[PDB]
């Protein structure tokens, strides 16, 4: 998916 | 609505580039990639800048930091803040600007095949672009759910509450008690899967395009710091040509520069009235603008 919205 | 030039150098010549691309391939379609660049020119106040409203009724009412807002744990704590930002930036606030009003020209003309949007304004949507069209990336207020259950709440319970002075006594749901929040992407949680399974299919469609006719990928008014949104530029095929319209070169566009790579240094806005003239679409979108 990408993971988890981060900077 | 007006806008200029960033600076003394004309990019009508690079502009000239895209429309050139697009007049020798006629029944392509461009995906675009966006964030809060596209949306600064309708006046949404940002939530980390000292000297608007907003930045400071947050820090009097004691966000640590701006980004906690989108905390889930500090919210859990203290829903206020966020409730705030909220009755601020709700949908309906803001209109559209010129570049929101170009995507719809583009559909208008069966050349859009998707924008991929890291805002929550929904300014895509509320400028007539289709849902079928359009990915947001980091959610929107248009769905609200309990964040302990799941269980399903109509947007308008959670508007109801913002016109209250003050603001108390939030959403809370009637099965487990926990609260219940904005569909809103917060920092630390999964995107909407429908992010993924898009990005997957459209993937599959530009390297199917380069095999046949020729597909762009325009990315516009982002910083790419973002992740998981900002790892998409460097998923963009190798021979899928990638225009960057930004303030500054960042991202992929700064790292592992491509030797088709065409970068544009514009405001979005003045990026979508140069690009209209240089389509020869004036007609059309002048009577999209005075709708
Ligand atoms: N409208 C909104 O939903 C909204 C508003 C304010 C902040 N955000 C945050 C923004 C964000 C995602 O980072 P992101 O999109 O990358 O924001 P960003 O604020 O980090 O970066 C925007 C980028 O666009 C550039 N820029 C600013 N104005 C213009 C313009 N007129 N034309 C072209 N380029 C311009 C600028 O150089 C900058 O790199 C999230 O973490 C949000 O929480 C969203
Ligand atoms: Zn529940």
């Amino acid at each position: 998916k990408g993971g988890a919205k981060r900077h | 609505m007006a806008s200029m030039s960033v600076s003394t150098a004309s990019t009508e010549m690079s502009v000239r580039k895209i429309a050139a691309h697009m007049k020798s391939n006629p029944n392509a379609k461009v995906i675009f990639m966006v964030g809060a660049g596209i949306s600064t020119s309708c006046g949404i106040p940002d939530f980390r800048s000292p000297g608007t409203g907003l930045y400071h009724n947050l820090a009097r009412l004691k966000l640590p930091y701006p980004e906690a807002v989108f905390d889930v744990d500090f919210f859990q704590s203290d829903p206020l803040p966020f409730y705030t930002l909220a009755k601020e930036l709700y949908p309906g606030n803001f209109r559209p600007s010129k570049f929101h009003y170009l995507l719809k020209l583009f559909q208008d003309k069966d050349v859009l095949k998707r924008v991929y949007t890291q805002n929550f304004d929904t300014l895509e949507r509320q400028a007539g672009v289709k849902d079928d069209l359009i990915i947001e990336a980091h959610g929107s207020f248009a769905h609200c759910h309990c964040i302990g259950c799941g269980k399903v709440y109509p947007p308008q319970v959670f508007k109801s509450k913002l016109a209250e002075h003050p603001i108390k006594d939030f959403v809370k749901c009637d099965v487990c008690g926990e609260l219940v929040k904005p569909a809103i992407v917060f920092f630390g949680e999964d995107l909407p899967d429908s992010f993924s399974e898009t990005w997957l299919n459209d993937s599959e469609w530009l390297r199917e395009k380069i095999t046949t006719q020729q597909p762009l990928v325009i990315v516009v008014g982002t910083s790419l710091a973002v992740y998981p949104f900002a790892s998409l530029p460097e998923e963009i095929p190798r021979k899928v040509k990638r225009v960057l319209c930004n303030l500054e070169t960042v991202g992929d566009f700064k790292a592992n520069k491509r030797p088709t790579d065409l970068i544009v240094h514009q405001y979005s806005d003045e990026f979508a009235e140069q690009l209209v003239e240089e389509l020869g679409w004036q007609e059309d979108f002048e009577k999209i603008l005075t709708a």
